[PDB]
């Protein structure tokens, strides 16, 4: 009965509003959560929309749709690939460079479309669907989903029905992630969705201006996690048809690009009002044809996009650094870090691809480890301005000294990261070699070994740099 | 490069 779903939904939505649960109990308060949600998933009844075909089945639907509001429908097909799931392929060859994918505005959902729709009058009374685009994107979803004569109904029947983000786990599958950076984030995630799911449950069984919506009396926890996963994992952001600000949207046709590593090449043209993908290499025909999604890590997309990508030279860790402010020193460091645009403590990252630290991190480090004489000749001089400003560059060391005692500094602090996951990077590459794993479960152990050999591999890089540099001490 | 780039399944923030 939707009075027992009610009362099930307010229980829910007050365990999901309390304070961060702790320190080592954020894996117990998921565990809470997860049992709630479990429950009130098992008495509803999955998707309230589903369709009578299968996906492939309304693909003509989606070109026959795309080609009548001026989009490209010509080179390519559809095709369901184990690895990525479906994707396009090409039937001609296409050369790099080559404009052959573009779809213009009038097809896109977009936040102001959402505010045009049938949610409208809830939106403009709604606090969180006015600050949250992309969940006000999510209701624009289910409520053309759940419109029999939508718009975009050839864009929804062609969507997944399911994916592979963390809110589609298992207990013992995220469980392998504990101890990492990576799983923190997939708190969040499922907290969030929960309490999102438990509030506007509530909104829209008692809201006035909800009453004569479709999600009325069909509206189930499967069908609020499909609408974030759907907009999490292929959400845009475009500019306005004027080109001031800055909105969130979804592109029809085009977001069937799977990813591969290289360069963006899918802009907006504010010209033609559309958006315009040109080929990232040289397809063959019969070739699959992939995007460069953006610079992320492994950790985003395992969480936002549902999959972990092998060859990520984009992956990174974070790492928490900061002066100390009973550091002797810290003053002038504050001020020379202002000096240099770097905050006194901050969040940076060690990278897959050397070098292991950015500009920015190499600076700080420099800083951080310099004496008194050297702060000087940063701080006061004709030299003081022009000593900064190389402050992040491989080539023009502080000194020998400054530059041995902040890669001691690096491989020690790595070295301790390390040891502070569950499992060691010898272990994971065993459970992946003989155990047989879902491809969730591959993602949870490949994020967590990654987050690993990162750390190794500053550690290394962290120590040849020491040596060169305290070999260059001795002469 | 482009004048807007249109990275797929940018990162938001979800907190609400
Ligand atoms: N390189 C890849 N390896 C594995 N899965 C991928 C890859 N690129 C994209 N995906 C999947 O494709 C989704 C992104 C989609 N917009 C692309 C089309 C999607 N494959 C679909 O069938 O609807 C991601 O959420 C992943 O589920």
């Amino acid at each position: 009965s939707p009075k027992e779903i009610l009362n099930l939904t307010s229980e829910l939505l007050q365990k999901c509003s309390s304070p961060a649960p702790g320190p080592g109990k954020e894996w117990e308060e998921y565990v809470q959560i997860r049992t709630l949600v479990e429950k009130i998933r098992k008495k509803q009844k999955g998707l309230s929309v589903t369709f009578d075909g299968k996906r492939e089945d309304y693909f003509p639907d989606l070109m026959k749709w795309a080609s009548e509001n001026g989009a490209s429908v010509e080179g390519f097909e559809m095709v369901n690939f184990k690895e990525e799931g479906f994707g396009l392929r090409a039937t001609r060859d296409i050369k790099a460079e080559e404009l052959f994918l573009w779809v213009p505005r009038k097809l896109l959902m977009t936040v102001e479309s959402a505010k045009n729709s049938v949610l409208g009058p809830l939106y403009s009374q709604d606090r969180i669907l006015q600050a949250m685009g992309n969940i006000a994107l999510a209701f624009h979803l289910l409520c053309e989903r759940a419109s029999p004569n939508s718009f975009w109904q050839p864009y929804i029947q062609t969507l997944p029905s399911e994916y592979d983000t963390p809110l589609y786990f298992e207990e013992d599958e995220v469980r392998y992630l504990q101890s990492t950076q990576a799983i923190h984030d997939v708190f969040s995630q499922y907290k969030n969705t929960a309490r999102q799911y438990a509030y506007f449950y509530k909104v829209i069984q008692t809201h006035p201006h909800a009453n004569k919506l479709p999600l009325k009396d069909s509206f189930t926890y499967e069908d609020y996690r499909w609408a974030v996963s759907s907009v999490m994992t292929r959400q845009n952001q475009i500019p306005t048809e004027d080109g001031s600000r800055v909105t969130l949207a979804l592109i029809p046709l085009w977001d069937m690009c799977n990813h591969t590593n290289g360069l963006i090449t899918t802009g907006y043209n504010l010209e033609d009002d559309r958006c315009e993908c040109v080929a990232l290499q040289d397809f063959r025909a019969g070739e699959q044809i992939y995007i460069f999604y953006g610079t992320r890590s492994n950790a985003e997309f395992v969480i936002h996009s549902g999959f972990f990508f092998d060859n990520n030279s984009h992956d990174r860790v974070k790492i928490k650094l900061g002066v100390s402010k009973s550091d002797r020193l810290y003053a002038m460091k504050a001020e020379v870090l202002a000096r240099a645009g770097i905050p006194t403590s901050s969040v940076f990252a060690l990278h897959f691809t050397e070098p292991p630290i950015s500009a920015q991190l190499l600076a700080f480090l420099r800083v951080f480890c310099m004496t008194e004489e050297e702060l000087k000749e940063h701080l006061l001089g004709d030299s003081a301005i022009d000593r900064i400003f190389t402050l992040g560059n491989s080539e023009f060391p502080v000194s020998w000294d400054n530059e041995v005692k902040l890669w001691t500094f690096l491989e020690d602090r790595a070295s301790l990261l390390l040891k502070t996951y569950k499992t060691t990077i010898e272990e994971d590459k065993s459970v992946l070699k003989n155990h047989d794993l879902s491809v969730r479960a591959k993602m949870a152990i490949k994020l967590r070994l990654g987050e690993k050999e990162i750390l190794e591999k500053a550690v290394k890089s962290a120590a040849v740099n020491r040596e060169y540099y305290r070999q260059q001490m001795e002469e | 490069t482009l004048k807007y780039p249109i990275e797929h399944g940018i990162i938001t923030n979800w907190d609400d």
